[PDB]
């Protein structure tokens, strides 16, 4: 998965979005919007707008607009760490039911991390950003609080303010932990000695093409334009490989073909968001020419309930209730 | 097409009672825009404990799941069918997740019900609420319209995806 | 005066760069390449490379290529706290003693600040970026200790470890404080509220035009273009104001023309630094078809010395001995 | 065009005695490429305690001052002439800038004689060697050339502009 938010270079806007990887058979969607009548002193949102699923009471993704004035992304990092995998313990609170409890609970990036942190579990080893558009003054100022990142490994969870790096133009997440304990502590730098600079934090293909790229996002087609791109044929920072960019289809790896990959973009801007109104695409990127993809070419891939192409268009998600 | 639906509270039966329409004196409401082919989603909308009656946090929590859990059955079940398979080929595995889900639920609800004064465990509740519900729902509307329900397990499994991705192969 | 680093987004390479603003009566320039040979186990470096004048023992700009592998670019803040400037004595080392000193003993850039900030003087009151090449591995990575930001006022010096926002891809400076203490103690915040966002950190118009340009810059003679880039009369940020940019040209000021603005510009990568190597072009910007600085038209104005018209272009500076 | 010049220690009388060469066994050696109005620069280029001699740390930094100060003197005194105007126009100005690089310059040199054991201070010693060495060079131009010699209150104020500019609107 991947993930930017991005500021324009007068603080005129700032976007945010997530293009989620994963294998094409899930790509039976609901966009949902709840609004429930909880009163108590302690929540802060009891309503949300995010990208989901049949039958999940989370994003996933992930992809929230919560009633709170936070945003929340989320890119999945992996634990290359064997020995602490085996802390994993089914006596802790599994990630969706901790990213709901501080959804619910928090009113800030900082009270977001320490609820979400309670009983972790260690499964679902994820980089959350934690986006508090309350402290978003356009053509002003980006205020402490506006960004926290979050990242979870088993018996660890650490978070850090990191509102100005946000402000010199960007946040970029694409499956590698910044914080320097995590990274080190789930594996990577062995990773990196041994499969080379992909697993590194700062020179994987897409860390490379967002530190190229982000400065040309000017306004939402351009917004959209990143979180969709793919280019393989084309750009060097790919090596040939059509799933070593933004927006990744493995369904055209030419020797190991597989349905799975970039499956969907979800961006917004605060505009949108103070509405909880995001613009939302359901499917592999056909940017730049690639090929519609059909399930009639991974056949005996189970996709009940699903068509049978996607070549759909970004639609506006709104509640109307 | 667009299906609403309006779940009740009957507070003496302590049940749901939903209706294949929207009316904004219910106690949860909205809508399922079945979508996905046209544009590669689905819409759900769900607002709960706007109507007449006065609810209980937890109430309205359980409500909202339940008349999610009513109109999405159909696709829970396809979501289902389509995952399953993509985290789960061997028994063996199938044994891991089931004990562990197992062990973890169970330990969610003793701690909901050790922690009753603690504003955290309190809103683990209202999580775990709108998932009963979203079961209870779920299962109405299989039995109403004549299939297997899907049990608390497979409920719990689609929700525990994430968790189960780097988990399994441990 | 403007001031740039910016990293390639593969880490291809690292340019470095500073324009020098003040009255064109200093464009009587010279370039300077020193060797000399101490012998002395508390000496890191006593040879250097820098754009310099007349009888001056420093850059005053500044631009110096030091022996250490050391870069050393600055750009002046103001204080306008006067309860502060009260606070500045004879006893004390003059700004130009220390940044010998520093740049004589110093091999990194913590032990540069530790050096330079002792007997601070108060006088000349600067941002530093202390840019240390032997920890930039090109393709790689920019280790820890790649960038410290050094900002000296009357009796406080801070300075901080800043690699991980150059990895993101540059490090801006315009005249106004990082440092958030600097900042608010040298009364910055009073000046944002008597006369606006030109003297905020993230929104002065260079800040808004490096954030949406620097990306723009591929290789060198992009990284020259931003660097002499004055574009006011179509760049929004400029506001009209032929000084509000990058390479202010405050002589073409409608209504109070005067002789000053920027009037040089030096860069180099780290494998033109690393034989003491720069490009460096002296005078007013004539880029985008600006007119030709004349001492004509400021006849009044000593520059003894000096050419009557600057149209020169960039050279290479080297030693040769 | 390039001026070549040799700065050579005699170690008995103390003096540096300069030649119009380029010769490599001299205490510092180097050239002024007078290339100001071709190129809108001048290029100064210095090596020193390269040559015969075996020199101690100060006389190298000594001869390389005296160096640059013989080759540069007649644009040290066109940019004096140039600046002063820029930052000096009372002389109620003056005064306090006397006063200040006076205060200064007199206590750098304390120090420096106090703290002959000081790492820190044996460099700042260095540099001071180096001003001196520009002011006897500079001087030894003006002589032999017959001018006024820059007085060492200039050779300051030089050194001093940026630490100035900030300082005389207090
Ligand atoms: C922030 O600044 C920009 C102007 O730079 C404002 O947006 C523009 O304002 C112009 C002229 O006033 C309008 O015609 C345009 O519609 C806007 N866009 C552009 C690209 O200029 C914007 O309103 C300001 N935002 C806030 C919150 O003050
Ligand atoms: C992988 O994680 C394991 C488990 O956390 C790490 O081993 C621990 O290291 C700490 C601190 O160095 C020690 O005090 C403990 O003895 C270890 N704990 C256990 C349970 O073994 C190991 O350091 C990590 N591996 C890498 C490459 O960082
Ligand atoms: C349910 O979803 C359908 C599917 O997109 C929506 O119908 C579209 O609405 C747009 C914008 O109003 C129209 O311009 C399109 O022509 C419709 N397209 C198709 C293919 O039907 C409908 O608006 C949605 N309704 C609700 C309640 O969510
Ligand atoms: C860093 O990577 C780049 C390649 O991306 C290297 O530079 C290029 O290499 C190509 C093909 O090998 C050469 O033909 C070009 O001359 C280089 N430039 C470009 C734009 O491709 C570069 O050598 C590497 N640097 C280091 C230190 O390893
Ligand atoms: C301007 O600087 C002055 C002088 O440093 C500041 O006043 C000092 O503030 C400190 C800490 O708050 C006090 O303990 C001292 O009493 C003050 N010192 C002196 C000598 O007066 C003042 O805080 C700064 N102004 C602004 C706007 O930050
Ligand atoms: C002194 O400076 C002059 C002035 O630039 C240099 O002469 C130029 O050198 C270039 C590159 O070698 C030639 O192509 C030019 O034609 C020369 N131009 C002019 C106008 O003279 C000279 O190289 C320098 N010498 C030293 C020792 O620094
Ligand atoms: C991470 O690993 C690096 C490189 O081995 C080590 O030098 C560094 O200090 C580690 N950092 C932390 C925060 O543990
Ligand atoms: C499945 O794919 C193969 C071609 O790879 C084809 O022969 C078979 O009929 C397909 N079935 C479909 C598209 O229903
Ligand atoms: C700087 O000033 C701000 C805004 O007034 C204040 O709230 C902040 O804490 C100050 N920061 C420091 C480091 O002194
Ligand atoms: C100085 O400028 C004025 C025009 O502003 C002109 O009349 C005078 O002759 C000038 N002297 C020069 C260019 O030497
Ligand atoms: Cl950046």
């Amino acid at each position: 998965c991947s993930a930017l938010i991005k500021v324009l270079p007068g603080f005129e806007n700032i976007f945010f979005a997530h293009s989620s990887w994963y294998t094409y058979a899930a790509m039976l969607r609901i966009y949902k919007h709840w609004d429930f009548n909880i009163v108590d002193k302690d929540t802060s949102s009891s309503r949300l707008s995010f990208s989901s699923y049949p039958g999940f009471l989370e994003s996933l993704d992930d992809f929230y607009l919560l009633s709170s004035g936070l945003v929340l992304l989320q890119t999945t990092n992996s634990v290359y760490n064997k020995t602490l995998l085996q802390h994993v313990v089914p006596q802790s609170l599994l990630a969706w039911q901790r990213v709901r409890v501080a959804s619910m609970m928090a009113n800030n990036g900082k009270q977001w991390a320490e609820v979400f942190s309670k009983y972790n579990s260690g499964t679902y080893n994820n980089q959350y950003m934690v986006l508090d558009l309350k402290k978003v003054n356009l053509n002003h100022s980006l205020d402490e609080g506006t960004l926290y990142i979050v990242e979870q490994i088993p018996t660890y969870v650490e978070y850090s303010e990191q509102t100005a790096v946000l402000r010199r133009g960007y946040w970029p997440s694409y499956n590698i932990p910044f914080h320097e304990k995590v990274y080190n502590w789930s594996g990577y730098p062995i990773l990196v000695k041994k499969l080379g600079l992909d697993y590194s934090y700062d020179l994987a293909s897409r860390a490379k093409i967002f530190r190229r790229d982000q400065g040309k996002v000017t306004d939402m087609e351009s917004m959209k334009y990143i979180m969709r791109y793919n280019n393989y044929k084309q750009d060097p920072y790919s090596k040939g490989d059509p799933c070593n960019t933004v927006c990744c289809r493995e369904d055209l790896n030419s020797h190991s073909p597989s349905p799975g990959g970039c499956y969907d973009t979800k961006v917004a801007d605060i505009y949108l968001a103070s509405k909880y109104k995001a613009y939302a695409i359901s499917g592999p990127t056909v940017q730049g020419g690639l090929p519609v993809f059909h399930w009639s070419r991974f056949n005996k891939t189970l996709h009940e309930g699903m068509p049978e192409a996607y070549n759909f268009d970004f639609i506006t998600m709104k509640p109307i209730l | 097409g667009v299906y609403y639906a309006t779940a009740y509270w009957m507070p003496t039966e302590k049940t749901i009672q939903v209706k294949n329409v929207l009316d904004r004196k219910g106690d949860a409401y909205g809508f399922y825009n079945n979508s996905v082919k046209t544009t590669g989603w689905g819409i759900l909308e769900i607002k709960a404990g706007y109507g007449s009656q006065s609810l209980s946090n937890e109430i309205i929590m359980f409500a909202a799941g339940f008349l999610e859990g009513y109109l999405t059955a159909p696709h829970m079940d396809d979501h289902f069918t389509n995952l399953y398979p993509q985290l789960i080929k061997k028994r063996s595995m199938l044994n891991k997740v089931q004990d562990f889900l197992t062990k973890q639920d169970q330990w969610t609800r003793e701690n909901i019900k050790y922690y009753k004064s603690d504003p955290f465990w309190r809103h683990a509740d209202y999580v775990m609420a709108q998932m009963d519900g979203l079961f209870a729902g779920a299962t109405k509307r299989a039995v109403l319209e004549g299939k297997k329900p899907m049990t608390l397990f497979q409920i719990q499994f689609l929700n525990a995806i994430g968790d189960l991705l780097d988990l399994i192969p441990s």
